[PDB]
């Protein structure tokens, strides 16, 4: 009778209706990342057009629904997102334009190649046979002329299509009536009229800045010290009082940086925290760290994966004529078909991250009772850093004690622990000043900050500056940088994980607030006690029916996010860092490059 | 016999109000025999898609027991009668969508009611030998 009962009924006729093709969509995305073959891909495309057509046909019916005339909030979030276009709301040449664009650069990023400068023959993609070597090679040279040629075939390919996409993607974002397409990032944490849980843009700007002033000081001790170990592991190269030259950092850009810790290893004699070679004596294959990992989500309460998990999932790589991708991702299908891609190997890292993305499944899991469309987080960080939150607390020795590997007289002198705070440290501290600058960086471009001649220059300089980060030989105008890395040429922002890192431990401490934690927040294990499993569970089914703010008062009592949990984490490594490099330069200089000497 | 959602299983019960029990298959108080079930995620649901499965939730109000809602005719929030597709005149009658990938809950189970009603007529439906020179009782048909 009412607009609201019309609105309810248009809602659950989308629900019920939304269901069936979504899940066609997300079982030819399925088909494909368990077989890739043209025929997958062509099945990939029909019900996934079928879906954002369905979104924006269906949005041509929930934009006829007046949106300020609800006073409940529940059908007022399904409203908004629907009336949401979604990037089909241009001129009919510019959307195609920049949609046909963004599908060019994904296809020559993903599947672009570099070539042996005496051999045009020995060519190989980035992702393996680039990043391993950019991760563990002693020569200069290889991993120098991988860094450079990665970004001289592909980067030099993303410049053109950068400057066209960052026009169009700001006019989508003024046609959608917003500031930039920074701010099209921060209308991702948009909660509105709500009075006490609300949330503005520019406020993630100003978050965001106030809360890495608190990561300054940290990193840049310990970037003084990873400075330090470089030094060490290549002599002669990198200056004292200076930056890190771009191919030593572990990966390719500087963004993880585990890999320095065969490199910054800091007390070697001492036994090691890496159990990948535990987990190959007892003969493990991905069945058992799966299960394990689904026992330890028993044991904090968590529910066992159903049939359709065990049933329907990819858990090992075939290699064989059904070939397929390996990147381990969650997947919201409904119909209670929440799976994992994930071709797993006997590794620490990849424990941690079937913890991680079985951490996603179960939050799907909590979820799966919502409305469609908010059969997803209350905002995009709570995904990773539930995901996560597993993943950190499985590291800690207290549950490596507990898995059945390293017996269980495991000795607690502070050196171990000095060893395992600092290799933790290194990815933790260390995404967040690449983090900081890309997500600001990004912003300067599309807000305006930066000339669209001048986006090279601040890129590497405030990778300088932030991240104490040097290119060794310099850029010209050809290149884009930026655009040679996966999430800005494949639609996706970076602040997320700045999120999801100060989300962490805050729910690092939350959930050891209730198990009767003793010690330092280090030590923490969310193991065996099912009350902290309670206190993630009512936040890990509300989706976006309540903002983040609430759900995050509920869990750590807090409102705006921070990140001295991360500090309380790291202040004795801290003192340790203060301790160590006493004999060193603590900062970097963003004047020195392998270039300008 | 009706094959339902594992979530409408419970709905199929005395009382448990739901929305699948509101405009198809009404609930009575007592009367009321036995429910059984069994999951069908090889003939009820199939992998690839059959959708002969669908159900209808848009009705003027709720039902009465056990009563047999069959008729199509297309609903609007004040009547008044559409020209579909027109807007807010939905199909009443959507599918399933329960595969064989599916889970536990989403798997379509075949439920029975089994519906008792006393003595309005001599009893219907319902469910030793003998030894010789021994004083005992009797009973033949």
């Amino acid at each position: 009778s009412t607009i609201e009962e019309q609105a309810k009924t248009f809602l659950d006729k989308f629900n019920h209706e939304a269901e069936d093709l979504f899940y066609q969509s997300s079982l030819a995305s399925w088909n494909y990342n368990t077989n890739i073959t043209e025929e997958n891909v062509q099945n990939m495309n029909n019900a996934g057009d079928k879906w954002s057509a369905f979104l924006k046909e269906q949005s041509t019916l929930a934009q006829m629904y007046p949106l300020q005339e609800i006073q409940n909030l529940t059908v007022k979030l399904q409203l908004q997102a629907l009336q949401q276009n979604g990037s089909s709301v241009l001129s009919e040449d510019k959307s195609k334009r920049l949609n046909t664009i963004l599908n060019t650069m994904s296809t020559i990023y993903s599947t672009g190649k570099v070539c042996n400068p005496d051999n045009p023959q020995e060519c190989l993609l980035l992702e393996p046979g680039l990043n391993e070597i950019m991760a563990n090679s002693l020569d200069y040279n290889e991993r120098l002329w991988a860094w450079e040629s990665w970004r001289s075939e592909v980067g030099k390919q993303l410049r053109p299509l950068y400057e066209e996409y960052v026009v169009l993607k700001n006019e989508m974002a003024r046609a959608n009536h917003y500031e930039d397409y920074g701010d099209y990032w921060r209308g991702d944490y948009e909660v509105n009229g709500v009075d006490g849980y609300d949330y503005s843009r520019g406020q993630l700007i100003e978050d965001v800045e106030h809360t890495f002033e608190e990561i300054k000081p940290l990193y840049e001790h310990l970037h003084a010290y990873v400075r330090a170990k470089l030094m060490n592991a290549y002599p002669s190269y990198i200056s004292p009082i200076g930056c890190l030259p771009a191919h030593l950092l572990g990966d390719m850009w500087g963004r993880f940086w585990t890999n320095l810790y065969s490199l910054t290893v800091p007390f070697g004699q001492k036994p090691n925290i890496d159990v990948t070679d535990a987990m190959v004596d007892q003969a493990w294959d991905a069945q058992r760290i799966f299960k394990e990992a689904e026992k330890f989500f028993v044991s904090v309460g968590l529910p066992n994966m159903t049939q359709g998990f065990w049933e329907n999932s990819m858990l090992t790589d075939p290699g064989n004529v059904q070939k397929a991708v390996c990147h381990p991702t969650a997947w919201d299908l409904g119909k209670g078909d929440f799976r994992i891609l994930m071709c797993t190997k006997v590794t620490m890292d990849d424990f941690l991250t079937a913890h991680h993305e079985m951490g996603h499944i179960q939050y799907d899991m909590a979820y799966a009772a919502q409305p469609f469309l908010l059969r997803n987080g209350a905002n995009e960080g709570f995904h990773e850093a539930v995901g996560e939150i597993m993943s950190l607390s499985a590291a800690t020795p207290k549950h490596l004690k507990s898995i059945g590997l390293l017996s269980p007289d495991f000795q607690e002198d502070n050196e171990t622990e000095i060893n395992f705070l600092l290799k933790q440290a290194l990815t933790i501290v260390g995404t967040l000043p690449f983090t900081y600058m890309l997500e600001k960086w990004r912003w300067m471009v599309f807000k305006g900050e930066i000339p669209k001649d001048q986006w090279m220059k601040k890129w590497w300089e405030m990778k300088r500056e932030i991240v104490g980060v040097v290119e060794p030989v310099p850029h010209d105008e050809t290149y884009c940088d930026p655009a040679s890395l996966f999430h800005v040429s494949n639609d996706y922002s970076f602040i997320r994980y700045y999120t999801r890192t100060l989300y962490q431990f805050q729910f690092q401490e939350a959930l050891c607030q209730a198990a009767k934690h003793e010690g330092p927040l280090h030590k923490c294990d969310i193991s065996n006690s099912t009350e902290a499993g309670q206190k993630l569970f009512n936040m890990l089914r509300l989706g976006k029916s309540e903002p983040w703010t609430l759900a995050l008062e509920n869990v750590v009592g807090a409102k705006n996010m921070n990140v001295r949990p991360l500090l309380n984490y790291f202040e004795p490594l801290f003192t340790w860092l203060k301790d160590q490099n006493k004999n060193s330069f603590v900062g970097w200089s963003t004047d020195w490059s392998p270039y300008a000497d | 016999s009706f094959v339902v959602k594992g979530d409408d299983v419970r709905q199929i019960a005395p009382g448990q109000t739901g929305v699948i029990a509101d405009y198809n298959y009404k609930l009575p108080d007592d009367f009321m025999g036995c429910v059984l079930a069994w999951n069908t995620r090889n003939i009820d649901a199939t992998s690839t898609g059959n959708y002969n499965y669908k159900y209808r939730y848009l009705r003027h109000g709720k039902l009465r027991p056990f009563e047999r809602d069959i008729s199509n005719v297309p609903f609007s929030p004040d009547g008044k009668p559409c020209t579909p597709p027109a807007l807010n005149c939905y199909w009443p009658l959507n599918d399933y969508g329960f595969y064989t990938t599916t889970g536990i809950g989403y798997q379509p189970y075949r439920v029975v009611v089994l519906s008792f009603e006393l003595l309005n007529a001599p009893a219907t439906v319902c469910g030793t030998d003998l030894i010789k020179n021994q004083c005992v009782n009797f009973n033949f048909n």
